[PDB]
DNA sequence: GGGCGGCGCCCGAACAGGGACTG
DNA sequence: GTCCCTGTTCGGGCGCCG
């Protein structure tokens, strides 16, 4: 077959990103995979005259003996020239299949191959890096699903004809399948789609349930007697929350604080202050007004560590106009791994964001850069990688979304 | 010889042309060396006489080789390097002896005329033109161009390393069990074969290299230990560094201090307890590399310590893959940490130091976590394996820290080591306001134009106090007010501030700061029994905060 | 005595980003 | 927006190797 000419975004040069250290198992898996890939013509060895590079590592499913090679194409995807089933979020169950192998059936535009260069390292730098470049559609490149969309539609036409109640959507390397069937009837239908895929040369996250994803609302404390400190914390929380919920009033509660009082003094709520607290509790139940998804803007996802394996997150596009607010929990306090929990959180949030809007968010991570970059790859299980940045969050925003 | 390997295509940067730079005068000694080198290179096809119609030239020179009576011919290709395309370096790091495993038989090989044995792109050879001046009246001086890799070109290292990898690929595929550490042209070859079958394999490797145009002269064929490799001495069961010679200079410049710190940092890989904190602090403001700097008495003491350390003899051992990696970390003051990586109790694989000052305010738990991360990445580089840790911090301290901290933080499998100075949190802020303690509403304000300010407090027991400051800022006034409240309170105190800045600083439980004011606040907090720090929105009429806001904003 | 590439440490200079402020 | 404060990156020295 002939290729599709792909160009970069005008005014942009290819990626030049240093490879990072890998473990022994990852390097050996990468050497095996790349050897068997160059024997099949999917990649070719290159030298130093190619000035581009993107990092490479490998993941391994739990209770599995097969490794999956993962190229961090975030920069190249960010520089590639540009080219959603709203029902999928409303389905009973959704299963995610990995169809990236199919992309290896299509050749890549020869003038573009230099941009997919990557370098395998060695333990203790026994040798220089071994450099490769792709000859076919690489997994994890944003152009791979676009160039392949025609073949995918041709493959999936008869299955969709025989199953018009099933919603199947394609993200970068992932195929999401949604149905309202029983948990066993659903599992048998995907096995039909796997076998259907295998019959054409395209070889095929366990099971999603989008109707059970929940919104975490902002909540106020209920008490039988309030201290000065209690009222001060409540007033701070309501003052911040008025930026999201404009109806929140604080004047009456604040009047209880007039004077220079001790923190542990008991303050009886007046009927006006009780009325204000009641109406504020009510206002915190209405959803946010005027929040519309802009496809041309980037999704921002903020995460806050609440303690004891509890995490809060907000998906928005402009500050205080939240598209979604939720929480993620886990077993608490025995041998918890904060970094492992954070990566599981970012993967689940990215999954929700792809299912709802078909776009990954940019994560503001409440972690030091070095800790995250030291350990996050040991817990990654996805074939995409979201863009992220690291932020030293204030404890006040932790207190605001706390439960 | 010249390798029959195919060349690496190289182009100039778009719109650029080859260099045209006049040759500068050179010593007659260096000119004789250059002619002796160049007539030999020209007899062997490595350089070719060009005549007219070659408009390019770059200056050349020569320096004595490392530890030989031989000369090295360098070219100052800085203009051509400016005008040459970009390369991706394939040398990702430096091999370390601690990453070597025990081998039955070991050899070290140096390749002869490494660069000059690898061909250069035929289309690119024009821009490598140079001239020899031949100072005599009777000799005119000859113009040459390079047919092989020059020394001084930006692209020569990467091209040579990639080409050597290409050349070694077949031998490696046929001999997977033979290990070849390949630094630029140094080859360390280890095998589980007996001496005698190892030597025949080494001869096969030398024949392989010779077929690809690379000679391995006997003068650099190391056959028996100790092997001199990468600046180290490799004995059968221990390794060491070739001797460090610290400069014994009397007066010290910036360049002298940089050389001292570099030698100490290189020595710290196997010498425990090396510290360079005060020596490095000596370098803060100096606006030139030639300035003389009087040594601090702290710096002199640290330097004498490092000297006495270096006087002792020390070795390292080799890696045993069937055992665990163990890193053990010890603390010195001033944000300095030393570590030892080993597998058997008193047999170090290597050692190291971590001293980076990250953040204006921090504590020792943060620094220990940073050291753990650094050691993890280093041991992944050298062994591809994460080590097991032995830290001078108690499980209770760590669980308290990562309970109270709002950021995600974590440390791998570790074990408490009872060797002081232990790492501890020096105070813990209360989670609920304390009954019976006085309540201090604090605030500060600063005139942005005139830089004058006020910082003060109002207490619930009636006490009010305002202090006027000069050359201050808003954040400084808030911190000064918190300091004032700490100074005038009992062993237990509630403090209410309106400042996210100061609250975020103090909440993180710092024990060291580059700000003297924060250091004073830290001392106060350590002297207190119970402290509770509450926050309120500013300029909202919240009682207490309103009174101090009205007092401090006169 | 100077030219090249790699890694390391350590410092400062630019640059980015969030909070608090003036009238 | 400006001022302040803080974190990150990138370049320049030195060390070491070739
Ligand atoms: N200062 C140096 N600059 C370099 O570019 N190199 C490069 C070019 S030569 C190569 C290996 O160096 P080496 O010391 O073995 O010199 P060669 O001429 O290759 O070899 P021999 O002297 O024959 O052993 O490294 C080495 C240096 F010491
Ligand atoms: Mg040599
Ligand atoms: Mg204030």
């Amino acid at each position: 077959i002939e290729t599709v000419p792909v160009k970069l975004k005008p005014g942009m040069d290819g990626p030049k990103v240093k490879q990072w250290p890998l473990t022994e198992e990852k390097i050996k898996a990468l050497v095996e995979i790349c050897t068997e890939m160059e024997k099949e013509g999917k990649i070719s060895k290159i030298g130093p005259e190619n000035p581009y590079n993107t990092p490479v590592f490998a993941i391994k499913k739990k209770d599995s003996t097969k490794w999956r090679k993962l190229v961090d194409f975030r920069e190249l995807n960010k520089r590639t020239q540009d080219f959603h089933p709203a029902g999928l979020k409303k389905k009973k169950s959704v299963t995610v299949l990995d169809v990236g192998d199919a992309y290896f059936s299509v050749p890549l535009d020869e003038d573009f191959r230099k941009y997919t260069a990557f370098t395998i390292p060695s333990i203790n730098n026994e040798t220089p890096g071994i450099r490769y470049q792709y000859n076919v559609l690489p997994q994890g490149w944003k152009g791979s699903p676009a160039i392949f969309q025609s073949s995918m539609t041709k493959i999936l036409e008869p299955f969709r004809k025989q199953n018009p109640d099933i919603v199947i959507y394609q993200y970068m390397d992932d195929l999401y399948v949604g149905s309202d069937l029983e948990i066993g009837q659903h599992r048998t239908k995907i096995e039909e789609l796997r076998q259907h895929l295998l019959r054409w040369g395209l070889t095929t996250g366990y099971e999603l349930h989008p109707d059970k994803w929940t919104v975490q609302p902002i909540v106020l404390p209920e008490k039988d007697s309030w201290t000065v400190n209690d009222i001060q914390k409540l007033v701070g929380k309501l003052n911040w929350a008025s930026q999201i919920y404009p109806g929140i009033k604080v004047r009456q509660l604040s009047k209880l604080l007039r004077g220079t009082k001790a923190l542990t003094e008991v303050i009886p709520l007046t009927e006006e202050a009780e009325l204000e607290l009641a109406e504020n509790r009510e206002i915190l139940k209405e959803p946010v007004h005027g929040v519309y998804y802009d496809p041309s803007k980037d999704l921002i996802a903020e995460i806050q560590k609440q303690g004891q394996g509890q995490w809060t997150y907000q998906i928005y596009q402009e500050p205080f106009k939240n598209l979604k607010t939720g929480k993620y929990a886990r077993m608490r306090g025995a041998h918890t791994n904060d970094v492992k929990q954070l990566t599981e959180a970012v993967q689940k949030i990215t999954t929700e964001s792809i299912v709802i809007w078909g776009k990954t968010p940019k994560f503001k991570l409440p972690i030091q850069k070095e800790t995250w970059e030291t350990w996050w790859t040991e817990y990654w299980q996805a074939t995409w990688i979201p863009e992220w940045e690291f932020v030293n969050t204030p404890p006040l925003v932790k207190l605001w979304y706390q439960l | 010889p010249i390798s029959p390997i195919e060349t690496v295509p190289v182009k100039l940067k778009p719109g650029m042309d080859g260099p045209k730079v006049k040759q500068w005068p050179l010593t007659e000694e260096k000119i004789k060396a250059l002619v002796e080198i160049c007539t030999e290179m020209e007899k062997e096809g490595k350089i070719s006489k060009i005549g007219p119609e070659n408009p390019y030239n770059t200056p050349v020179f020569a320096i004595k080789k490392k530890d030989s009576t031989k000369w090295r011919k360098l070219v100052d290709f800085r203009e051509l390097n400016k005008r040459t395309q970009d390369f991706w370096e394939v040398q990702l790091g430096i091999p370390h002896p601690a990453g070597l495993k025990k081998k039955k038989s070991v050899t070290v090989l140096d390749v002869g005329d490494a660069y000059f044995s690898v061909p250069l792109d035929e289309d690119f050879r024009k821009y490598t033109a140079f001239t020899i001046p031949s100072i005599n009246n009777e000799t005119p001086g000859i113009r040459y161009q390079y047919n092989v890799l020059p020394q001084g070109w930006k692209g020569s290292p990467a091209i040579f390393q990639s080409s050597m990898t290409k050349i070694l690929e077949p031998f490696r595929k046929q001999n997977p069990d033979i290990v070849i550490y390949q630094y630029m042209d140094d080859l360390y070859v280890g095998s589980d074969l007996e001496i005698g079958q190892h030597r025949t394999k080494i001869e096969e490797l030398r024949q392989h290299l010779l077929r690809w145009g690379l000679t391995t002269p006997d003068k650099k064929h190391q056959k028996e230990p100790p092997f001199l490799w990468m600046g180290y001495e490799l004995h059968p069961d221990k390794w060491t560094v070739q001797p460090i010679v610290l400069p014994e200079k009397d007066s010290w410049t910036v360049n002298d201090i940089c050389k001292l710190v570099g030698k100490l940092n290189w020595a710290s890989q196997i010498y425990p307890g090396i510290k360079v904190r005060q020596l490095s602090k000596l370098l803060r403001g100096t606006k030139a590399l030639t300035e003389v700097i009087p040594l601090t008495e702290e710096a002199e003491l640290e330097l004498a310590e490092n000297r006495e350390i270096l006087k002792e003899p020390v070795h390292g051992v080799y890696y045993d893959p069937s055992k665990d990696l163990i890193a053990e970390i010890q603390k010195q003051g001033q944000g300095q940490w030393t570590y030892q990586i080993y597998q058997e109790p008193f047999k170090n694989l290597k050692t190291g130091k971590y001293a980076r000052m990250r953040g204006a305010h921090t504590n020792d738990v943060k620094q220990l976590t940073e050291a753990v991360q650094k050691i993890t990445t280093e041991s992944i580089v050298i062994w591809g394996k994460t080590p097991k840790f032995k830290l001078p911090i108690q499980k209770e301290t760590w669980e308290t820290w990562w309970t109270e901290y709002w950021q995600a933080t974590w440390i791998p499998e570790w074990e408490f080591v009872n060797t002081p100075p232990l790492v501890k949190l020096w105070y813990q802020l209360e989670k609920e306001p304390i009954v019976g303690a006085e309540t201090f509403y604090v605030d500060g304000a600063a005139n942005r134009e005139t830089k004058l300010g006020k910082a003060g407090y109002v207490t619930n027991r009636g006490r009010q106090k305002v202090v006027t400051l000069t050359d201050t800022t808003n954040q400084k006034t808030e911190l000064q007010a918190i300091y004032l409240a700490l100074q005038d309170s009992g062993l237990e105190v509630n403090i209410v501030t309106d400042s996210q800045y100061a609250l975020g600083i103090i909440q993180a439980q710092p024990d060291q700061s580059e700000s003297e004011l924060v250091n004073q606040i830290i001392e106060q907090l350590i002297k207190k029994e119970k402290v509770y720090l509450a926050w309120v929105p500013a300029h909202k009429g919240i009682g207490g905060n309103e009174q101090v806001d009205k007092l401090v904003s006169a």
